[PDB]
């Protein structure tokens, strides 16, 4: 309390560097301060959210001010497929001249940074043109950030502070955050595009100063209120319209034709209009559900509770659920983190195949990097919600409140869960990789005609119940004789079997035994993740070796050399484990996304059909031949604007490389040296007038594996986003 | 600041005494077990946190028990 | 055609002042 | 054919492919004497070669694009040899040597000293076990059905 | 006794009608679960009692074939031709709006009831001539859930053979049989 | 081409008359079952969540039935969507030969 | 052939190297209470690797994983260019 570590007492009287460590290590975890009341926790946790919420809206302001300020939005409006968006200017004292002189790219005026993140198409996409309308809205960004943390001070204060029944309301929350922050938000979005965005991919202007005379249709809701709703669907933009222009443009503001806008090669606006109406319509609906002041509704603990199975083969069913997860901030923490995760992987699954920003997959180094980044964010996302559900059964976990209910049932069978994840994990690995190596040899020996070869029929028959007619199964949308086919023929179907038909796009991608390989490695990926996070979540209250492990917090370095040696035996060192592995399965996942793209860029898909099946293919065909331009970045002969990249894929491979040193060399060694050193220091002249204040010591067993997982994590992202952006920007191709 | 307990499963071998290096165990006289003793931690200022004392205890599960804690300058193990 | 006027630049520096004045009030309201 | 995928004989790739092989062989040939064990080697390759290629092609398998044989494991009548007959001699010989093994080391446990049996395998007791592994579905089912096979009361942990 | 020799559930004594003591997937081991079964095997019964005369009747008259007699609706036009003459009221959403506030009002009054046996066996204004009144209540129950089992059977019959053998009705395929019986049979579905 | 004023007003009277008659009994004794969303054995409001009091001035009821202003606002909206689903799919031009 | 495999190899150090013993005693319990289920559980009780013989093959298959790479590249590259 009375040191740094205002909040801990224990770490606030430690003599050593531990102390600094430890303090920052532990300030965001606010149930383990010292003197923490409920009460407090939920006000604290409302108010940093609050922080989050207004630094989210600084980095956005902060974005669009840049770009306003220093980029050529204007000139990339003007000609989208040929003027490369600008980030943000360069100042960088220690250059040269020839790096300025490289990186003046675009029409600007010194050195600059192309952006890769697709503002810019989004940013188009939605209306805005000029850099005015940029400008305000950074103006208006800061003003939304000013407000949450104006409204973050005042909800803490002693008058405005909410109560802990009001934090526990579960059906009155979820009845506005459904209705409103859902529902109406689309609904407001959908205005939006009616009212502004669509009538500027139609050579129109519309802004604040004329909202309430321009009418977003002809006849604006006289057939809305007249039943007539298909009069806003007569008259849809023709194949031949140019974005931006009047040139074949229609006056329909809600169609639904399915497929790709022909110039754009991006999903009709229109498509998207109807689309965010339908979901409005449905959150708003499905909020009306749960019980609340006005005596309607459902009731969640007597849903919960009346799902119970006769016969016992569940149990108790979900009985006593309620309060387990109202009364647990980690299970509710980890439920949202396991949904985030899944959604953000579906929407990098769903951005690269069904773009909806004009432009856009055209620009390829933006898609790929847009891909890897939320599936990257994905991945970490996942491990969170593992780990604070491992948090959960160490901490709030009562086992007498949740007696025979799923949640107890399912630590009865816990090592019939893992012995069966054991069995798919080693079955996946030994047999993918026994087919890989068996293709190696095969291919070494100068027979590539006895390698084993797999078709993947099941994928391919999907495919072609989607409508697809390349594998000739003739099933479902690709049968004209199907009821499915005859039912969808007017309304979705021509242009959804154009696009899906049209070899060029990635929308449903031809696929091989390359394919099947490549989606079974992921799959012992998954299962082996799967395998270590459930592991140490369902082993975290105690085992075998050391039953009382509940006792000793979620984190701690081990049990001692006893009874064999209980090294990395907490559940925080599962975390550590499934880390790696997630790194792994999202690197193949990305590996092969980015190979099966180039090859289709670049025209020549028969390289990859050909050389994935073997691991010396993907090495050579891969790595090798697109680091090409990556490491002649700079050169005895002088630098390129690929310097940059070059340097920080060096970066990367050098800091990955550091973090071997705390995963593999262990402390007393350290802590050793350090003994020696500080003799060394309290010996010699004119060096004794210079004290410590805190006595130095070697990191702690956790902290080095934390700061080992860091350094490596932070060198594969590194090294991986470099070579992606220069592999793809040196070709754009 | 550790802390060693003593659960009522001892037996009294003083095989956890003999083993502590900073002598932070002591057998104490007791009824409920043959040798009639059982051992105490009084002295858990001086506690290091090596966890010799239960790799000494014969038991199906251990009968002393360390929590580790708040480190300090005896702890640490610093001879600076 | 639009360049950004350096008033614009001037309203948006005391903009974020003030809304980092704030900030720093929200902070110091969290760590008391 | 099935995914579009034409056969090996009437494919062009396959052919290629052939040629291209024994192309390299005879140029690998050319260097040296006609009788000599360097050509009679290269010979008994070239004819192997020529052998593997007509048997893939008159064994009816399908080929890709590339030239390439390719498997079906869906469960087609018209590829059974590709995927399920070797899998079921798979199954048999994996099930054999998992039954033996489970019955010597049953043998073993009612023993005097069952981990020197353990280390040191009684080769009598293991070589009569291993003989009688011929019909292992059948006394697997019939241990199944007799509530001989699996167990109720093993140690587990605190959950 | 459905078969011969077998050893009878000790929930299925026999006292029940229709009660041979089939249940080999033991699905009635539950009491609650047991009644609720009783009661939904007599509705779904007597709905298959009530429908197969109305799959018979119009195709032995003609103009239909209980599959072609929905083939009006998904058409449009044709809401007409109940039997040979159009329905001044035939419309698809007036029909199907109808149907469903009628059978919804109907079935709501059913499921207001208290006593099993009144969920099973109401009486009363259901039983104008007083068929429960004549003291063969046990053998009239066994004969309506045979001849209620029996029918579900047969519309099952209905459905499959329709699925095999689109565009035909059931005395068709009756009479393919009797045609030339030992080359018309279900071989020639379950073996092509 | 469908009349908007009698499809609204015959959808929104078949389910006024569906709620105030047919499914009034079922939902009654629903919602007595489901009383009130409770935490940890006793309500929102006797927990301490002075927001979650419910209002009974908006719940007085003089219907024999007991028949409440928000149920009427209930089965009206689903009269208003129905009859809206109804008249979009009339005049939706759709007319597929199945 | 032998370039990828020691490459594999040196990976697969990493393995022994980056982990402790108490997750595999745990997986081992889980795997034996599974083999115990069909009364196949071995006489030789099953344990994980001690740490100094977990460290040991560590080191040992990391060395011979990088020679091995090393050692496969100057082969090829002097015996083509030599
Ligand atoms: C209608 C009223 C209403 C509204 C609008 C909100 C809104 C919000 N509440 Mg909330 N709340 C309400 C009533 C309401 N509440 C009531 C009645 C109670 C008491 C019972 C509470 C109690 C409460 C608590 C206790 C907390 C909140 C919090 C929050 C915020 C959540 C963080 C956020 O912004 O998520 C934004 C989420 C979305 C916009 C949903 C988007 C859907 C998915 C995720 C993405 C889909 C969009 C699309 C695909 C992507 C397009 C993006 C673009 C780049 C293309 C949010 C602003 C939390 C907070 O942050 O505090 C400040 C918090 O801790 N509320
Ligand atoms: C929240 C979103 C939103 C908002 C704020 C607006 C706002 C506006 N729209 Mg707009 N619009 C939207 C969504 C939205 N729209 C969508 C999704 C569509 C596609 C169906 C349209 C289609 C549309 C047309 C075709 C026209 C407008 C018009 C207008 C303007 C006058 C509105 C009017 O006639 O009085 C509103 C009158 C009412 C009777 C509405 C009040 C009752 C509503 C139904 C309550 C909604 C439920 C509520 C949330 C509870 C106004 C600027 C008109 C105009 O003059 O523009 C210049 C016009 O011609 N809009
Ligand atoms: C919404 C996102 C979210 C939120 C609110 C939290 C919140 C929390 N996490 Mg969590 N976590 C998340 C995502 C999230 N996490 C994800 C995605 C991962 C996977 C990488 C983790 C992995 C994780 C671990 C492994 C641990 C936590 C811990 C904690 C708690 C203390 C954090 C701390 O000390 O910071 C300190 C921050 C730093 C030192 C920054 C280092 C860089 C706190 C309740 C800790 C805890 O509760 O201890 C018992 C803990 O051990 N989390
Ligand atoms: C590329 C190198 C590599 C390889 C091949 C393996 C191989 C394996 N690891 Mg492993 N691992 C590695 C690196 C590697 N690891 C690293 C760097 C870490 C970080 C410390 C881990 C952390 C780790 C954990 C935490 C777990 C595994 C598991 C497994 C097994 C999964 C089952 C399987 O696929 O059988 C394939 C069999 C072979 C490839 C053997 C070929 C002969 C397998 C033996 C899991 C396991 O044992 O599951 C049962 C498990 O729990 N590993
Ligand atoms: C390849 C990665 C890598 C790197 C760079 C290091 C670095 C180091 N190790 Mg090491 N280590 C590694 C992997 C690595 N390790 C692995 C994998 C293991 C496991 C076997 C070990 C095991 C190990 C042991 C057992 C020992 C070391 C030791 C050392 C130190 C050597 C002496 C020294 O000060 O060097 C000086 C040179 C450097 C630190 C690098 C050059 C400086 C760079 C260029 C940056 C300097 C300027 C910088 C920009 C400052 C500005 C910062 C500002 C911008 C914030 C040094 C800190 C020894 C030690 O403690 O030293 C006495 C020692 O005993 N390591
Ligand atoms: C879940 C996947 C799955 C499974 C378990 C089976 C299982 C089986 N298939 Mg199979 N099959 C599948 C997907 C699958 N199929 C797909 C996607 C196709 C492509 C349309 C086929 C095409 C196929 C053919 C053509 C045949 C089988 C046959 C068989 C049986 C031998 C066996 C029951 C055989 C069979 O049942 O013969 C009557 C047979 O001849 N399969
Ligand atoms: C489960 C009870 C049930 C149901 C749902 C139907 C349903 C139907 N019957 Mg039907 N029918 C039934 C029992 C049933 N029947 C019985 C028990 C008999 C024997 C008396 C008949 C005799 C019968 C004949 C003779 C005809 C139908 C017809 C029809 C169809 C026209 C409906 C109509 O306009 O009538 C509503 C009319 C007035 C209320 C309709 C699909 C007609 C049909 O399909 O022709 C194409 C037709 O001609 N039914
Ligand atoms: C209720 C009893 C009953 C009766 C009397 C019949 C009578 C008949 N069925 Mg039938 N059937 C029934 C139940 C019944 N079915 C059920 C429950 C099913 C579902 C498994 C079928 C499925 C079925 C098929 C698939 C076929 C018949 C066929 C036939 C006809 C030839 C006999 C034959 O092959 O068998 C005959 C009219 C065959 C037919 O009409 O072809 C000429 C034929 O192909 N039936
Ligand atoms: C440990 C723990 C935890 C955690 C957990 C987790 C983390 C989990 C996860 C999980 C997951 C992560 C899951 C996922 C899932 C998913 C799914 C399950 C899906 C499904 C889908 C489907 C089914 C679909 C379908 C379809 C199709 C296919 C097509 C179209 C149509 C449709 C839609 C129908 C917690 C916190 C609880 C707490 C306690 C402890
Ligand atoms: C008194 C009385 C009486 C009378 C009564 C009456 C007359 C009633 C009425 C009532 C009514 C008359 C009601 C109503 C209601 C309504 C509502 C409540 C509505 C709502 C709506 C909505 C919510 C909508 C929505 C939407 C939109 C906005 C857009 C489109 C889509 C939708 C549709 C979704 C009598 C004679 C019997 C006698 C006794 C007493
Ligand atoms: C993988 C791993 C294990 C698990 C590995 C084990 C248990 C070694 C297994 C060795 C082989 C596979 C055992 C083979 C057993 C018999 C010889 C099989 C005979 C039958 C035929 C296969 C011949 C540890 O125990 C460990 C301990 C400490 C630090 C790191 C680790 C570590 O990384």
């Amino acid at each position: 309390a009375s040191r740094f570590p205002k909040f801990s007492r224990g770490l606030s009287q430690d003599p050593t560097t531990r102390r600094i460590w430890f303090g920052i290590a532990t300030a965001h975890d606010f149930e383990s301060h010292d003197d923490m009341t409920e009460e407090r926790l939920y006000q604290k946790i409302f108010a940093s959210h609050f922080g989050q919420l207004a630094i989210i809206f600084l980095w956005t302001s902060g974005n669009l001010f840049h770009v306003a300020w220093q980029g050529n939005f204007e000139a990339w409006g003007q000609d989208p497929l040929h003027v490369r968006p600008i980030a943000h200017a360069i100042w960088d004292p220690h250059f040269g001249q020839p790096a300025v002189e490289a990186f003046t790219r675009g029409g600007a005026s010194g050195p600059v940074n192309i952006a890769y993140s697709g503002v810019y198409q989004w940013w188009y996409t939605i209306g805005l043109r000029t850099n005015q309308d940029l400008y305000g809205g950074s103006i208006f960004l800061l003003f939304v950030s000013a407000l949450f943390l104006i409204a973050g001070w005042l909800h803490l204060q002693p008058k405005w502070k909410p109560s802990v029944s009001w934090f526990k309301n579960a059906e009155s929350r979820l009845n506005h955050h459904l209705s409103g922050l859902f529902g109406v938000s689309s609904l407001a979005w959908t205005g939006h595009l009616v009212h502004v965005a669509i009538p500027e991919s139609r050579g129109e202007h519309v802004r604040w100063n004329n909202l309430l005379t321009a009418l977003p249709h002809p006849q604006g809701l006289g057939p809305f209120f007249a039943g007539q709703w298909n009069v806003y669907a007569q008259n849809p933009d023709s194949n031949s319209h140019l974005f931006g222009t009047s040139e074949g443009a229609g006056t329909a503001i809600l169609t639904f034709l399915g497929g790709f806008h022909p110039q754009t090669q991006s999903l009709w606006l229109t498509d998207m209009a109807h689309h965010h109406l339908a979901i409005a319509v449905i959150f708003i609906i499905a909020g009306h559900m749960y019980r609340t002041n006005f005596g309607i509704g459902h009731s969640m603990k007597e849903i919960l509770e009346a799902h119970t199975p006769p016969g016992g083969r569940l149990g108790r069913g979900h009985k006593g659920l309620y309060d387990t997860i109202n009364n647990s901030l980690h299970f509710q923490l980890g439920l949202a983190l396991a949904s985030l995760g899944v959604i953000t992987s579906l929407v990098a699954q769903h951005m690269y195949s069904l773009p909806p920003y004009a432009f856009l997959a055209q620009d390829f180094t933006t898609q790929a990097a847009l891909y890897t980044h939320h599936q990257y964010i994905a991945g970490f996302i996942m491990t969170g919600a593992f780990a604070h559900g491992a948090i959960f059964f160490i901490r709030d976990y009562n086992p007498e409140q949740n007696k025979d209910n799923v949640l107890a049932r399912m630590l009865e069978h816990k090592e019939a869960i893992i012995s069966h994840l054991s069995w798919a994990s080693l079955f996946l690995g030994f047999h993918t990789l026994g087919l890989y190596v068996h293709n190696d040899v095969m291919l070494a020996f100068g027979t590539p005609e006895k390698q084993i070869l797999i078709e993947p029929v099941f994928a391919q028959w999907i495919q072609s119940a989607h409508g697809k007619a390349l594998y000739g199964f003739d099933v479902l949308l690709s049968s004209a004789d199907s009821p499915a086919f005859n039912a969808g023929q007017t309304l979705w179907l021509p242009g959804w079997l154009d696009a899906i038909n049209n070899n060029s796009n990635s929308l449903f991608l031809t696929i091989g035994p390359g394919d099947f390989l490549v989606h079974h490695a992921i799959a012992l990926g998954l299962h082996t993740t799967t395998l270590i996070l459930v592991k140490g979540a369902l082993d975290a209250r105690g085992s075998k070796l050391m039953p009382d492990k509940k006792e000793f917090g979620y984190s701690f370095p081990c049990d001692g050399p006893g009874r064999g040696g209980t090294c990395d035996i907490s559940a925080w060192d599962a975390f550590y484990l499934a880390v790696f592995w997630m790194l792994n399965t999202i690197g193949w996942v990305t590996f092969y996304w980015h190979w099966k793209h180039i090859t289709l860029w670049q025209g020549n898909v028969a390289q990859f059909n050909e050389s994935s099946t073997y691991l010396m293919g993907w090495l050579r065909d891969y790595l090798w031949l697109n680091s090409s331009q990556l490491i002649n970045g700079y050169n005895p002969f002088g630098m390129n604007s690929l310097s940059v990249w070059a340097w920080m894929f060096l970066f990367g491979h050098l800091v990955w490389a550091t973090g071997f040193m705390f995963l593999i060399s262990w402390r007393g060694y350290w802590q050793e040296l350090i003994e020696t050193l500080a003799w060394a220091h309290e010996r010699t002249p004119l060096a004794n007038l210079v004290r410590w204040k805190d006595k130095p010591v070697a990191l702690s067993i956790v902290q080095a594996r934390l700061v080992g997982l860091a350094h490596f994590s932070v060198g594969y992202i590194f090294t991986y986003a470099a070579f992606l952006i220069a592999s793809t920007s040196g070709k754009f191709g | 600041a550790h802390s060693v307990k003593i659960y009522d499963t001892c037996i009294g071998c003083t095989q956890c005494v003999r083993a502590c290096p900073t002598d932070v165990l002591e057998m104490v006289p007791w009824d409920g077990c043959k040798a009639s003793q059982i051992a105490s931690a009084p002295r858990t200022e001086d506690c290091v946190g090596c966890k010799r004392c239960e790799s000494a205890c014969p038991t199906d599960f251990l009968s002393v028990r360390v929590y580790l804690g708040a480190e300090t300058t005896r702890s640490m193990g610093l001879a600076y | 055609m639009t360049s950004i006027s350096d008033s614009q630049i001037i309203v948006a520096l005391v903009s974020a002042f003030i809304t980092g004045i704030l900030a720093l009030r929200l902070g110091k309201s969290l760590y008391q | 054919d099935v995914a579009g995928l034409t056969p090996c004989k009437e494919s062009k790739g396959f052919a290629k492919r052939e040629k291209q092989e024994i192309k390299k062989l005879e140029s690998r040939l050319k260097l040296y004497a006609p009788d000599s064990a360097p050509a009679l080697a290269l010979n008994a390759t070239i004819e192997k070669t020529k052998r593997r290629f007509a048997f893939y092609g008159n064994e009816g398998l399908l080929c890709g694009t590339d030239g390439l044989p390719h498997l079906i494991v869906d469960g087609d009548q018209a590829h059974l040899g590709e995927f399920v007959y070797p899998g079921l001699v798979f199954l048999y010989i994996a099930g054999w040597i998992g039954w033996v093994g489970r019955a010597y080391l049953i043998d073993v446990r009612t023993s005097k000293k069952p981990t020197e049996k353990e280390i040191i395998i009684d080769v009598p007791l293991a070589l009569r076990i291993m003989s009688k592994g011929l019909t292992w579905p059948v006394a697997a089912i019939g241990e199944l059905r007799s509530g001989k096979l699996v167990e109720k009361s093993a140690n587990i942990t605190v959950s | 006794e459905w078969l011969p020799g077998n050893p009878r559930p000790s929930y299925l004594d026999g006292s029940a009608p229709g009660d041979f003591g089939f249940d080999p997937l033991g699905l009635g081991e539950v009491p609650e679960n047991l009644e609720r079964f009783k009661e939904s095997e007599l509705i779904h019964a007597r709905w298959a009692m009530l429908a197969i005369p109305g799959v018979l009747i119009p195709e032995a008259l003609g103009y239909g074939n209980w599959v072609s007699a929905q083939k009006w609706a998904a058409t449009p036009g044709g809401q007409a031709t109940y039997l040979g003459n159009p329905v001044p009221w035939g419309n698809l959403p007036i029909i199907l709006a109808v149907e469903f506030i009628a059978i919804a009002f109907v079935e709501s009054q059913r499921n207001g009831e208290s006593d099993p046996e009144k969920r099973k066996y109401p009486g009363g204004p259901f039983d104008p001539l007083g068929f429960s009144k004549g003291a063969n209540l046990e053998e009239l129950k066994l004969k309506e859930i045979k001849n209620g089992r029996l029918a579900l059977v047969a519309f099952l019959g209905f459905v499959v053979q329709a699925v095999a053998y689109p565009g035909t009705g059931p005395l068709e395929n009756l009479k393919t049989h009797l045609a030339d019986p030992w080359h018309n049979t279900i071989a020639h579905v379950l073996i092509p | 081409e469908a009349n908007t004023a009698l499809t609204i007003t015959l959808s929104t009277g078949a389910l006024l008359f569906l709620g105030r008659f047919v499914f009034l009994p079922f939902q009654r004794d629903n919602v007595s079952r489901q009383g009130l969303p409770v935490q940890n054995g006793v309500t929102h409001f006797d927990a301490g969540d002075s927001r979650a009091q419910e209002v009974t001035s908006f719940l007085k009821t003089n219907d024999p039935a007991g028949f409440t202003i928000v149920d009427v606002l209930a089965w009206g909206a689903l009269g208003h969507a129905v009859g809206f689903f109804i008249l979009a799919t009339i005049n939706n031009g759709y007319n597929p030969q199945f | 052939l032998l370039f990828l495999g020691a490459h594999f190899v040196w990976a697969f150090s990493l393995m022994f190297l980056f982990s402790g013993r108490g997750y595999w005693q745990e997986l081992i319990e889980s795997i034996v209470w599974a083999h115990n289920k069909l009364k196949v559980a071995p006489a030789i009780q099953p344990r994980a690797l001690s740490i100094v013989q977990g460290r040991a093959v560590g080191v040992a298959h990391y060395l011979l994983g990088g020679i091995a790479t090393t050692w496969a590249f100057f082969l090829a590259r002097i015996i083509s260019v030599g």
